[PDB]
């Protein structure tokens, strides 16, 4: 299945495209994409920041406003100053979560867990022996969520 | 006369027994809890020295921190006994008779049971 | 952690593997050059004789007495209420005697220790002489325990509480057959393990195992009923 | 931390106290004490005290005591990194600064709720 | 009686806090941070219990 | 949770045994059956049970009257001479 | 848990890290050599230099997982094929859209 | 676990028991939310003693939700609480534990009477007043009512959809050793 | 480490710290919500209200939002099955699925709790902040790769639960006007605090002793190393002192029995339940069954499966004693919260029997 091109502003949407429902890979299992830096440091991940991570931050900022308003909808007995301060703190928290998501995306691109514009020389040959999802996804919305069907 | 491993395990369980053995006064139980934590502290130090493990020596300060937190909570709970009209000697907070107490005698707050 | 290890032992499998056998003789054979003290001290092997019925009865009584003493120490003595005057007299005795606590414990634990010893000895004799030749082992265990515990509760707790004693004996017999008589959670050999004899050729054994596998394929409901799609 | 020599010095301190005791007894030779009604009674500025054993305090600073326990524990935890700070790395530096930040946060929360003062 | 003089002259440690540092700040640092959070939350709970 | 450090900040005396045991366990398909030697070496380094059994046997044998006098030693030649030999610095001269 | 090769491989020494990029480079080279040979059994001695590089770069647990996965892949490739599996799964789903009536009055066993 | 000419045949799933345990815990949590969602919908101070199950005698929704939650807790089929006990007994039989089955049955029957004993207390001489008053009228929370509706659907007809939950839990438990 | 500090050692720790900082920033700024200085040049459109009782609906909504963000992080999570931060935590599929399941159930219960709190406000901000702290750290237990880190995580969770029990409302506004000039003595609060504190103390000291003696037995407390050493010992027959292994198993099991309040030690649980609000019972049951009892079972199933040769007999004895001890007691209670607690206890014993069948 196709993924949004990395280093664009929709590269963070590739985090929602998973070929298997597994959380993590095995110890000796090769990642889907070539490894750029397995021994990544914090500044290596920061240097690997790009438009995909910036777009993740922008998505957090855009969706964080209604979420902060929804949180504030339960606030009572509060002055305007405290209401504004609480909104600012919640919105900053959501934007910080977006920054964390962008950092995770950069780290994954470094480790090859998600798309990083690189492909292995020889792809892993897998036989889809057990297949309950191909026909379901080819006629539904979920073909956009599973990589390689 | 006993080896230190035997002595320290034995007296840790002896402290746990004595804590139950003594009358259930909250301050006394708090003191025995501190003593139990110190026994664990010494036993961890002994095993760390024997097996050359720095992780067992690490539990020395961790046990101190846990014991300090529990002691602070116990101090607060002991203070709380004052506002709930609860005796520190918890054996006096129930009407069940026991021969362990010389003077336990609780009576209804009434003068006369029968009016003529 | 095992129960009744010596009785629950596949002697054939243990011998084939070369594993030590608990049924091997545990005895001492002095030579005719040893001292008289060596001859006498070698007679302690009689205490290791599991076929000595007097020793077995004594040790079963000792185990029952230990259980009774433990019950008195933990659940029995503290439950019952001693009169205050009796306690005062006992503590006065402790005051005026150098080891009065030992005497107090002797007096308090004596009924429980004696009851445990008697129950253990009678139970061992009952099981060994009445029910060791029955075919249905589970049924024999259940019936024997039911009757024994009904009689015991009719005389140790209260005669009115004998139905509950019979039910508890049934449950205890089921538990004893499940774990003390059966190798559950105490398996000494792998499930499906076997030993080979006859000096059969490896080709012949492979052919026999192929035949067994062909028969094994009939245990699948899809294979037996012919409900498989063409793969 | 000392040793059996410290224990022996404690014994010698006890012997020095014995010397002071001898001097005090010798001084006791030089006076007479006359028995009087209120001589061996409690002093309360010239009048009899109305209480002997039941002299109870209010203890309004139990929060300060429990915070003292917790923060003494925290300072003990801070001791090792400061003892060997010359070998600090990124991890050790981050942990030390985060621990000090947690101590400061706990103190500030204690200040916000007015639990560091006396109560009625 | 055995003394390793090579390790002795290659050792610059001058205090007995080295295992404590290696524990609370290298390997058991997770439990060090956990104990810090525990003490913070315990202080908060102590304030709430006083209230 | 194996630190690998000694009480002076150095290296734990059983770290090579632990490393070899872990290497065998990761390499073998049946680590329990195959890493018995390395695991037993690590367990002997940790629990010195074999040395304690040796000490028990040595104490039992010293309770007997088999050995009277051990050979004395001199460092100048780095050698052991019999107790019966009248050398310098001897206890009995 | 003690019998789990994966859980034992996840264990590691303190301070032990895996250079996954180098490990997978060596693994790709060695497995490319092995697949070029294309034998029923993986004779690592027929690709000597790449075998040494794979041993040095990769850890024991990583190599154990790689060999187990290679054995599974070889078995699957000897057994199945893509179009056959696709047709089989399509037929299985189509049958799952129905019921399994019992085979009353059978002729076997 | 059989072997034929050095080839192992494995007809047993090792991770099935953990899935059954997870299903039992999840079913208990779902039924516990169902009983306590009805409680949180009402005046919480009205339920002090066991005889005060009469307080649930109100408009039919609260009454029937309470009685069906109690029946589900007791393990009465086909309610959600029955499925967990049935699967536990099935797995114990698969593991060949007749004594464990016997003790599970004893505990199940005693607890079942423990739960259904309170169904007698629900009978009240009149309809109860257990709702909080907001704006002079009883406060009925539609959100909690909808939650109870969903829980009641999955408690009544949850046996029809239990296969998917079993698949999910077995899939989750299959990662424990691989 | 020394030279390089890889991201893979704290990449999972980053979102947890982010949530912690957001939560505590909100909590700290909430404590000064009423401090808004009016300068001499400021005109008040309305007279300031100085009596405030803020509905904690916004706190619950913040908890839901941050738990949902953690769910989102878990959904997009990637990595290798390995141990991070000096092998004190494990990142594997089962542990991450347990984390996700715990967070999902916490989200459901928090949503229902918000819907309830909009009806009547009998709870404060501090109560839901304690709940916030529980939900943040209670899933971290399943990530423990060591009994040491597990012990410290459950110490933090127990402190949070004690905090939650502390902030329960004591006095209410009721239509009982007959008690205004008389002293009524309610002792449920002190009973709850006392029993929770002492059960926590006993469980903590027993778990500490078990950790100390497991370090002696193995030299490490990592789950994989403990299981490997114990299983190989059954193959080498090196450490044959069955007394020590049996006592370690007994200490661990009894400490967990005291912690969980499983029969025959359940009267303290009965006393605690009948002194807590129904919302507190809601959350406490959610945390107990999904986390504490689940880790109990996984200790007998996954973490210490190599010790099942000693676990089975202790578990069987405890199950039999509990079954034959509570059958009479469950029929002499007359309280709603006692009924709920005994329902929990009965289900716990049933699941203990189930795990006994599992470890077979
Ligand atoms: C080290 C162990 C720990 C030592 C310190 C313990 C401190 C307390 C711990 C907390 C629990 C307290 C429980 C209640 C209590 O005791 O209250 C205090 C109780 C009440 O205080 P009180 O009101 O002031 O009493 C006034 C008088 O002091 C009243 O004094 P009294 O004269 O009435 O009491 C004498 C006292 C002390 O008695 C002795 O010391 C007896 C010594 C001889 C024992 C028998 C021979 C042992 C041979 C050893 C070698 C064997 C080699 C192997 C052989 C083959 C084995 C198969 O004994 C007892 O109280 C009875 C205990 C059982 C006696 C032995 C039974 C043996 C059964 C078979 C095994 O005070 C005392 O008893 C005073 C001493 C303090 C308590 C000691 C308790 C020891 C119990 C264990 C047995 C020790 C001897 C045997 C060791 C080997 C066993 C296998
Ligand atoms: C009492 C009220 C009953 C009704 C209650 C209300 C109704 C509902 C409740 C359920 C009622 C049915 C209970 C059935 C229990 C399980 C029986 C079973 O499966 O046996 C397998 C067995 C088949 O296996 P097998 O390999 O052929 O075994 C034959 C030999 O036992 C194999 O060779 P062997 O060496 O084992 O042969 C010796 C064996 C040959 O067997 C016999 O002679 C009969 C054994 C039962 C005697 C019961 C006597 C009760 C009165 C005293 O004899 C003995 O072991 C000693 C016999 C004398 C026993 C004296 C002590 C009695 C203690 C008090 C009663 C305890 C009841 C425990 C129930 C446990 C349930 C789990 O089937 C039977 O034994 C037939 C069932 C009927 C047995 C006799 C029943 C007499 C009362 C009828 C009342 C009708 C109403
Ligand atoms: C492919 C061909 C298929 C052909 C058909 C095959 C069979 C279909 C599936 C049937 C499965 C049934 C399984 C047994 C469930 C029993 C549970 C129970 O007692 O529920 C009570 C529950 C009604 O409780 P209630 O007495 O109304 O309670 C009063 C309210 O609580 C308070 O009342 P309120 O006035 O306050 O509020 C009213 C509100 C109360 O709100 C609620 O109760 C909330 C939950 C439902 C929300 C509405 C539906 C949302 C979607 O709504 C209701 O009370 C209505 C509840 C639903 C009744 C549906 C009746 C027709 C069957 C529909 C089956 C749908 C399956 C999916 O359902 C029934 O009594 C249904 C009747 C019995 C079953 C259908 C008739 C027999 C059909 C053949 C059965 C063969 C069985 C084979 C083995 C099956 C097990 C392995
Ligand atoms: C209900 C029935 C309960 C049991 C009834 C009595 C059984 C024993 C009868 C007396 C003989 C006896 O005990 O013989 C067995 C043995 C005989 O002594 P023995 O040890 O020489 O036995 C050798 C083996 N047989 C039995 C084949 C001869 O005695 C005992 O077990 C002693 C019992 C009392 C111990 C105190
Ligand atoms: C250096 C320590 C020297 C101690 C010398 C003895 C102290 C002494 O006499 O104490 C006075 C006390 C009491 O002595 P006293 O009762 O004779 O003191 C009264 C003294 N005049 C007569 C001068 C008023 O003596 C004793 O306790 C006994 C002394 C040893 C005999
Ligand atoms: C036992 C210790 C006291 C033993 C006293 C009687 C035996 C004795 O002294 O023998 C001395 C004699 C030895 O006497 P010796 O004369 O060889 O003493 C040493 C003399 N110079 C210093 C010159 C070397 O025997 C022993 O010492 C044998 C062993 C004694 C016990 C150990
Ligand atoms: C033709 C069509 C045209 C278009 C039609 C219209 C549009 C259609 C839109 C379709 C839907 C779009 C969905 C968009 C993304 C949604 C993401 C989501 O919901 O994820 C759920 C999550 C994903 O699971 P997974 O990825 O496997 O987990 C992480 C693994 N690394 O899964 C999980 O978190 C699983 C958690 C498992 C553990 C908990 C659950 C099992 C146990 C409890 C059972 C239930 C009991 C109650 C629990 C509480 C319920 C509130
Ligand atoms: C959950 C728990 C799981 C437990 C699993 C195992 C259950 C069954 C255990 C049975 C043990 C037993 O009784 O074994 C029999 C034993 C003799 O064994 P053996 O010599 O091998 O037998 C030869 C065959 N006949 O004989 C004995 O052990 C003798 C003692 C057995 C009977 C004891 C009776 C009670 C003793 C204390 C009584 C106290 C009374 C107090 C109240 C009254 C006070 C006045
Ligand atoms: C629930 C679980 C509880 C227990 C959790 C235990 C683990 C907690 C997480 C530990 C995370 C450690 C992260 C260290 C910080 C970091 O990496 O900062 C980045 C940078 C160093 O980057 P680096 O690439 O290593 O350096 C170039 C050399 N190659 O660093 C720097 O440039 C600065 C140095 C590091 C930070 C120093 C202290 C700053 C302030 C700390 C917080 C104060 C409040």
């Amino acid at each position: 299945s196709q993924t949004f091109a990395h280093d664009s502003f929709l590269g963070g949407l590739n985090l929602f495209k998973r070929r298997d429902p597994r959380f993590v890979l095995d110890q000796g299992e090769r990642p889907p994409y070539p490894i750029i830096n397995s021994n990544s440091s914090f500044v290596d991940v920061l240097s690997n920041f790009n438009k995909a991570d910036f777009g993740l931050v922008l998505f957090s900022a855009a969706i964080g406003f209604p979420l902060s308003r929804w949180v504030l909808k339960g606030l009572t007995f509060s002055s305007l100053n405290y209401r504004r301060g609480l909104f600012s703190s919640v919105y900053g928290g959501v934007i910080l979560w977006g920054l964390v998501l962008g950092f995770n995306n950069s780290y994954y691109r470094l480790n090859g867990f998600v798309d990083n514009g690189l492909v292995w020389k020889r792809k892993e040959r897998k036989l889809n022996k057990y297949d309950f999802t191909s026909e379901f996804e080819d006629n539904s919305f979920f073909k956009k969520l599973r990589i390689r069907d | 006369m006993l080896t230190w491993i035997s002595f320290w395990s034995l007296i840790f369980w002896l402290i746990l027994i004595i804590l139950v053995l003594k009358p259930k006064n909250f301050i006394s139980i708090l003191f025995m809890s501190e003593l139990t934590w110190l026994a664990l502290y010494c036993l961890s130090l002994l095993f760390g020295a024997i097996y050359c493990d720095i992780t067992l020596l690490s539990i020395s300060f961790f046990i101190l921190g846990v014991a300090g937190l529990e002691f602070s909570f116990g101090i607060l709970i002991a203070i709380l006994y004052k506002n709930l009209n609860e005796s520190l000697n918890t054996d006096l907070n129930n009407n069940n008779n026991n021969q362990n107490i010389f003077d336990k005698n609780f009576k209804t707050p009434l003068e006369k049971i029968n009016w003529q | 952690m095992e129960l009744n290890s010596s009785a629950k032992e596949d002697s054939h499998y243990v011998g084939v593997l070369g594993y030590p056998s608990q049924h091997d003789p545990h005895t001492l054979h002095p030579k005719k050059h040893d001292s008289t003290f060596t001859k006498v001290y070698a007679c302690r092997d009689m205490l290791w004789d599991h076929h000595w019925e007097v020793r077995n009865t004594l040790y079963a009584g000792f185990k029952g007495a230990l259980l009774g003493v433990a019950y008195a120490s933990g659940f029995g003595l503290i439950s019952k209420t001693v009169p205050s005057i009796v306690l005062k007299k006992m503590f006065r005795f402790v005051r005026n005697n150098n080891f009065g606590h030992i005497r107090i414990m002797q007096d308090l634990l004596t009924p429980y220790a004696l009851t445990g010893f008697g129950l253990g000895s009678v139970y061992y004799l009952y099981q060994h002489n009445v029910w060791e030749n029955r075919s249905n082992k589970w049924l024999a265990e259940v019936l024997s325990n039911a009757l024994f515990f009904q009689v015991a509760t009719a005389v140790c707790v209260n005669p009115g509480f004998h139905i509950y004693g019979m039910v508890g004996g049934i449950l205890f017999g089921t538990l004893k057959y499940a774990f003390y008589n059966s190798s559950f959670f105490q398996e000494k050999e792998s499930i499906g393990s076997y030993t080979t004899f006859g000096d059969l050729s490896e080709e012949e054994r492979k052919k026999q195992e192929y035949k067994d596998y062909i028969q094994f394929l009939g245990n699948y409901h899809k294979v037996r009923n012919g409900q498989l799609v063409d793969l | 931390m000392g040793d059996a020599v410290v224990i022996h010095l404690i014994q010698n301190v006890l012997i020095f106290g014995i010397i002071f005791w001898l001097l005090t007894w010798g001084a006791e030779y030089f006076y007479t004490v006359k028995q009087q009604l209120t001589k061996k009674q409690f002093y309360e500025c010239g009048f009899k005290s109305i209480s002997e054993l039941n002299i109870q305090i209010n203890f309004n600073f139990f929060m300060l005591a429990v915070f003292l326990i917790l923060y003494d524990v925290e300072f003990t935890f801070l001791f090792p990194v400061l003892f060997n700070f010359s070998m600090f790395s990124t991890t050790e530096l981050f942990l030390a600064f985060f621990f000090i930040f947690l101590i400061l946060v706990s103190l500030l929360y204690d200040w916000l709720n007015n639990v560091l003062s006396w109560s009625a | 009686i055995y003394d390793d003089y090579y390790e002795g002259f290659n050792n610059s440690i001058m205090n007995d806090f080295t295992p404590l540092t290696l524990s609370y700040y290298s390997i058991n640092s997770a439990e060090f941070i956990i104990i810090g959070l525990l003490l913070l939350l315990g202080s908060v709970a102590c304030v709430n219990l006083y209230k | 949770s194996y630190s690998g450090y000694s009480l002076n900040g150095g290296v734990h005396p059983c770290l090579p045994f632990y490393e070899r045991m872990l290497q065998c366990a990761k390499s073998e398909a049946l680590p329990i059956k195959m890493c018995t030697a390395q695991t037993e070496d690590y367990l002997e380094c940790h629990h010195r049970k074999k040395q304690y059994a040796l000490n028990y046997a040595i104490k039992k044998e010293l309770n007997n009257i088999r050995i009277v006098a051990l050979p004395r030693y001199d460092e100048e030649n780095d050698t052991f001479v019999p107790f019966s030999q009248a050398t310098a610095d001897h206890i009995f001269q | 848990m003690e019998f789990s090769n994966a859980l034992l491989s996840q264990t590691k020494l303190p301070g032990q890290q895996y250079d996954y990029k180098r490990c997978f480079q060596a693994s790709n080279t060695h497995f490319e050599c092995l697949d070029s040979i294309r034998d029923a059994y993986d004779n690592h001695h027929k690709c000597p230099q790449t075998y040494q590089a794979w041993q040095s770069s990769c850890d024991v647990g990583i190599r154990r997982y790689q060999m187990d996965n290679r054995e599974q892949q070889k078995k699957d490739q000897l057994l199945y094929s893509k179009e056959q599996l696709k047709n089989y799964n399509a037929a299985k789903n189509k049958e799952a859209y129905g019921i399994t009536a019992p085979k009353n009055l059978s002729f076997a066993f | 676990m059989s072997i034929f000419s050095n080839i192992w045949i494995n007809n047993d799933l090792n991770s099935y028991g953990l899935s059954i345990l997870l299903l039992n815990i999840i079913n208990y949590l779902i039924v516990f939310m169902l009983i306590l969602s009805v409680i949180l919908l009402t005046n919480l101070s009205k339920f002090k003693s066991l005889n005060q199950f009469k307080e649930f005698n109100s408009y039919n929704f609260i009454l029937y939700s309470l009685i069906f939650s109690l029946l589900s807790m007791a393990g009465i089929p086909p309610l959600l609480g029955f499925t967990g006990k049935f699967l536990a007994i099935l797995y114990s039989s698969f593991k060949s534990q007749y004594l464990l089955i016997l003790f599970m049955t004893i505990l199940n029957i005693f607890g079942m009477y423990f739960y259904i004993q309170n169904l007698r207390f629900v009978v009240k001489k009149n309809k109860s007043s257990i709702l909080n008053y907001k704006n002079y009228y009883v406060n009925i929370n539609y959100s909690i009512t909808l939650n109870i509706i969903l829980l009641n659907f999955f408690n009544f007809f949850g046996i029809l959809f239990l296969s998917d939950l079993i698949i999910i839990l077995n899939y989750i438990s299959s990662y424990i050793y691989i | 480490m020394l030279l390089r500090l890889l991201v893979s050692e704290y990449i999972f720790f980053l979102p947890v710290f982010t949530n912690l900082f957001i939560y505590w920033h909100i909590f700290f700024k909430n404590n000064i919500n009423l401090v808004n200085k009016k300068n001499n040049w400021d005109k008040s459109i309305s007279v300031k209200n100085i009596i405030i009782k803020q509905n904690p609906s916004f706190i619950i909504r913040l908890n839901l939002l941050l738990n949902s963000l953690m769910v989102l992080y878990l959904i997009t999570f990637n990595g290798y099955s390995s141990t991070f931060w000096w092998s004190h935590f494990k990142l594997n599929n089962y542990s991450l699925y347990m984390y996700l399941l715990v967070i999902i159930f916490n989200n459901y219960f928090l949503y229902i709790t918000e819907k309830h709190i909009k009806i009547l406000n009998n709870y404060s901000i501090d109560y839901f902040f304690s709940i916030i702290n529980i939900t943040l750290f209670i899933p971290m237990i399943f990530l423990s790769n060591t009994l040491f880190t597990f012990f410290f995580l459950i110490e933090l969770v127990s402190c949070a639960i004690f905090y939650k029990f502390i902030v329960s409302k004591i006095s209410f506004k009721n239509s009982n006007y007959k008690d205004n000039y008389f002293s009524i003595f309610s002792k449920n609060y002190l009973n709850v605090l006392f029993y929770q504190y002492w059960s926590s103390f006993f469980s903590s000291v027993m778990i500490g002793f078990c950790i100390i003696y497991l370090f002696s037995l193995t030299g490490s407390t990592e789950w994989s190393i403990i299981n490997f050493i114990v299983a190989s010992n059954n193959q080498i027959n090196y450490y044959t002192n069955n007394i020590t292994l049996l006592f370690i198993c007994l200490t661990l099991i009894i400490g967990f029995i005291i912690k969980l309040g499983i029969a025959p030690i359940q009267l303290y649980k009965i006393e605690i339940y009948k002194g807590l609000p129904f919302l507190s019972i809601f959350f406490y049951t959610t945390f107990y069954f999904l986390i504490f009892f689940l880790f109990f079972s996984l200790l007998f199933i996954y973490y210490l499966s190599a010790l099942n040769n000693f676990f089975w007999i202790i578990l069987l004895i405890i199950s039999i004693i509990g079954i034959f001890y509570i059958i009479s007691i469950i029929f002499d209670i007359n309280l709603f919260k006692a009924f709920l607690a005994y329902s929990t206890i009965i289900n716990s014993i049933s699941f203990i029997l189930l795990i006994i069948a599992i470890i077979f």
